[PDB]
């Protein structure tokens, strides 16, 4: 009765996609971690209403050419994409118009819910991105915005609720 | 010298000496023991290229298994949702 | 010349003296020009480095994990061989 | 429920260890081959006597930067050793002492058996280890000598028969 939900995680590279995949589905923070080479799968069972779920996270490759001909195996029956900046990095912000015509061009269905997704949010000091610019470009993406930390995962939106938020939204099919 | 003389050529003799330990020899010396150089660095970018395409092959077919293993559940999950419906 | 005079020597000497300064400047060129070429190679030499040893790192785990399964399943399998003895 | 026999193939590189250990469980000829990293690891179940064993083959790596920190994880619980040697190489063949010394100061029983295993019999007109050089090697240190082809599987000694022959010897513990 066990089924899957596949959400490929998107960003620049350094925004922190194996951190946060990792916080999520080992419940720790990585003792250290290199450039992503490809993807790196993470699944999590988790149960909602009784049923059982496979959350598979897919962290994808940042670098360009560790990420070379591996974009339509991210997009095959992706179940949802969670697109990832850094608060503390502009120019990780600047990038998501390109990430998402990347998404807009491989996806092959018009219903597959997407995120929003700042970490690094206990950088407090040297953040960037004010959340009202990445609130408006969320909203007008039809997207939800999380400001988050994988490193200290109960700060602002918590980590865990941001998976199992969305886990939620696509096992009931809801808005 | 304050007043150089002819014999000042002796000096000159110094200098067709001190040039032809660099003049011509260590031009064509430095340029085939660098073009060694650019031989290894090929070869290790050679090295690189073939470790990384080798790399990025290998995850390019366990995401393709990873993808027909979902497919696989996703089809036994419709199919019993068929024979429910009945 | 068949008798060579003064004027022969001299356009022969600023000729030469041309073509040294050539040299230099084509000898100058290469005199550190291949000293960062050496950086370059130290630097993909080091990341072809990187590279092996994280993929050697996962080898091992994978041998690692692999030797423990196997005697995982010998000591398994002896308690059924044993169980079955009571 | 099924026995493992964990079986090293080691020797230098470009012998043919990938290509002999695939055709023993794949029943192929690779479509290609890279340097091994690391160790590959082809497993094959086989019905001796009545009882299924699972043969499981470590096709190591011969070059040095390739094996690095890795012999410790080859020879923990082996039961049995595959030396290789290029038959077109006599250098393959000259390294063989050196891989015995690292055997023997690993190998932590002194009942594993140990087998030679020339390859590539099918390049005759190319040979440079006369068989009854390996010969005296293999009887000197208390091996079978087996000449045999992983492309041309049938040549010589059958690339089957070896293993097969090797997995019975362990199956019951017989001399060889
Ligand atoms: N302070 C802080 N640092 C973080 C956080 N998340 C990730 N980092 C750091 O950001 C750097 C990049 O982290 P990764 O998870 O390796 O980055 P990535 O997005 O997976 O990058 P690629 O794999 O190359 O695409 C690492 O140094 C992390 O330690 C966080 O929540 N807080
Ligand atoms: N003609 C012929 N060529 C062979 C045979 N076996 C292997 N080769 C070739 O020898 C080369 C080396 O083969 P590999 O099997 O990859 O060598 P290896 O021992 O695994 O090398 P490493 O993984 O680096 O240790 C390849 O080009 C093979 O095609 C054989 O039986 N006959
Ligand atoms: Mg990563
Ligand atoms: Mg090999």
């Amino acid at each position: 009765r066990s089924r899957i939900f596949k959400i490929i995680v998107i960003g620049d590279s350094n925004v922190g996609k194996t951190c946060l995949t990792y916080r999520f589905c080992a419940g720790r923070f990585p003792d250290r971690t290199e450039a992503t080479i490809g993807v790196d799968f993470r699944e999590r069972a988790v149960e909602i209403d009784g049923e059982r779920i496979k959350i598979q996270l897919w962290d994808t490759a940042g670098l360009e050419r560790f990420r070379k001909s591996m974009v339509q195996h991210y997009y095959r029956n992706v179940h949802a994409v969670v697109f990832v900046y850094d608060m503390t990095n502009m120019a990780s912000f600047h990038s998501l118009p390109s990430w998402i015509e990347e998404c807009k061009q491989h996806l092959l269905a018009n219903d597959i819910p997407r995120i929003l997704v700042g970490n690094k949010c206990d950088l407090r000091s040297a953040i960037q991105v004010p959340t009202d610019l990445a609130q408006k470009f969320a909203d007008t993406h039809s997207m939800p915005l999380f400001e988050t930390s994988a490193k200290n995962p109960n700060d602002n939106d918590h980590v865990e609720a941001i998976f199992m938020t969305l886990a939620h939204k696509l096992k009931s099919h809801k808005p | 010298m304050l007043e150089t003389n002819c014999l000042d050529l002796r000096t000159k003799l110094q200098d067709l000496e001190v040039a032809n330990q660099t003049l011509k020899d260590e031009y064509d010396a430095l340029q085939i023991t660098f073009t060694a150089l650019e031989e290894k660095l090929r070869k290790t970018t050679e090295e690189n290229q073939e470790l990384v395409t080798r790399w990025m092959a290998e995850k390019a077919q366990e995401a393709n298994r990873l993808n027909a293993e979902n497919e696989k559940d996703s089809r036994r999950r419709q199919a019993r949702l068929q024979k429910e419906l009945a």
